[PDB]
RNA sequence: UAGUG
RNA sequence: UAAAUAACCUGUA
């Protein structure tokens, strides 16, 4: 627990399939400096083997100002957000299916390939992220001095 | 150990029903466990020995993405979640009285999968609810770091 | 397009 | 009075 003081506060939603590794991710959900920075990662190898289990593929980091707006989802009161970079072109909204539940569809690019991908949070992994963000905002607006 | 934790010590007059439940919780993970009683009801704030048995010990270590699906349940947010490993195989449920957190566990140096049923109610309940809510918002780290 | 404790 | 049979390392730009 030495590393993981100094490190960024961060939490890994995790979405792993040996069985189909075409469904194989690990999105690392982390804040740095102001930085709510998302990292999604693809599987390359399986569980049953040893190794580096993930692989890191497209890292998108999110300006300060995004929290209050997705927090505004992940709260029910806007349908949806939208995220904007010359590398993507991401998007997080309430899936319909079931409620508390929510999608992120993210198409990033990469020097012109178009790498899109689609992380859903279940109902755990959007209060998950919910609390996550509800703390940053509340370092962020520096309450903790 | 020098972590979050809470214990609730039930010492029964019947060796044999008496428990010790403890729920502490390291970083982005909890450690639900319980030492069944060992023979009878020490009498001597002096008598520093073993009151519970810490080889018959139910010991869970749960996942990250766990502690946040028992909130759930604490807020309505799932109505029962049920996670599943090669250790135990629990469910943990809101009740009119409190929580309820069972199914089969099994005990250290054991592979005899024992039915197994711990509960939390009344004042218990409100206690493990603020341990609950307390551990997901610290699971990340933030007050570390910025210290 | 690229490299390291 | 714990728990216990090893491997989900970051930055840089």
């Amino acid at each position: 627990r030495a590393r993981r003081a100094q490190l960024p506060p961060a939490f890994d939603v995790v979405h792993w399939n040996d069985e189909d590794i075409s469904r194989g991710h690990l999105l690392r959900v982390l804040h740095r400096d102001t930085f709510v920075v998302l990292d999604y990662h693809r599987q390359a190898r399986m569980l049953t083997e040893e190794g580096n289990k993930a692989e890191r593929v497209v890292s998108v980091m999110l300006p300060a100002v995004y929290t209050a707006r997705f927090l505004a989802v992940l709260e029910g009161r806007s349908e949806k957000v939208e995220v904007h970079s010359r590398y993507t072109n991401a998007t997080f909204t309430p899936n319909p299916a079931a409620p508390y539940t929510f999608t992120l569809k993210c198409t990033s690019t990469r020097p012109d390939e178009t790498f899109e991908w689609t992380v859903e949070f279940d109902v755990a992994e959007s209060l998950m992220l919910q609390r996550f963000l509800t703390q940053a905002l509340h370092y962020n607006t520096g309450f903790a001095r | 150990q020098s972590l979050p934790k809470f214990e609730i010590h039930d010492v029964r007059d019947d060796p044999a029903e008496g428990t010790m439940t403890r729920v502490a919780v390291d970083g982005k993970l909890l450690l639900i466990s319980q030492y069944p009683q060992l023979g009878p009801r020490k009498v001597d704030p002096n008598d520093l020995s073993p009151q519970f048995d810490a080889d018959r010990r139910i010991s869970v270590r749960l996942r990250h993405v766990d502690l946040a699906y028992l909130v759930g349940v604490c807020k309505e947010r799932v109505p029962r979640h049920r996670m599943e490993t090669k250790a135990y195989t629990l469910d943990f449920e809101k009740s009119a009285q409190g929580y309820h957190l069972h199914g089969k566990v099994h005990r250290v140096a054991s592979q005899r999968m024992e039915d197994w049923s711990v509960k939390f109610d009344n004042h218990f309940a409100v206690t493990l609810e603020h341990f609950l809510e307390s551990a997901l918002d610290e699971s990340f780290g933030f007050r570390q770091h910025y210290a």
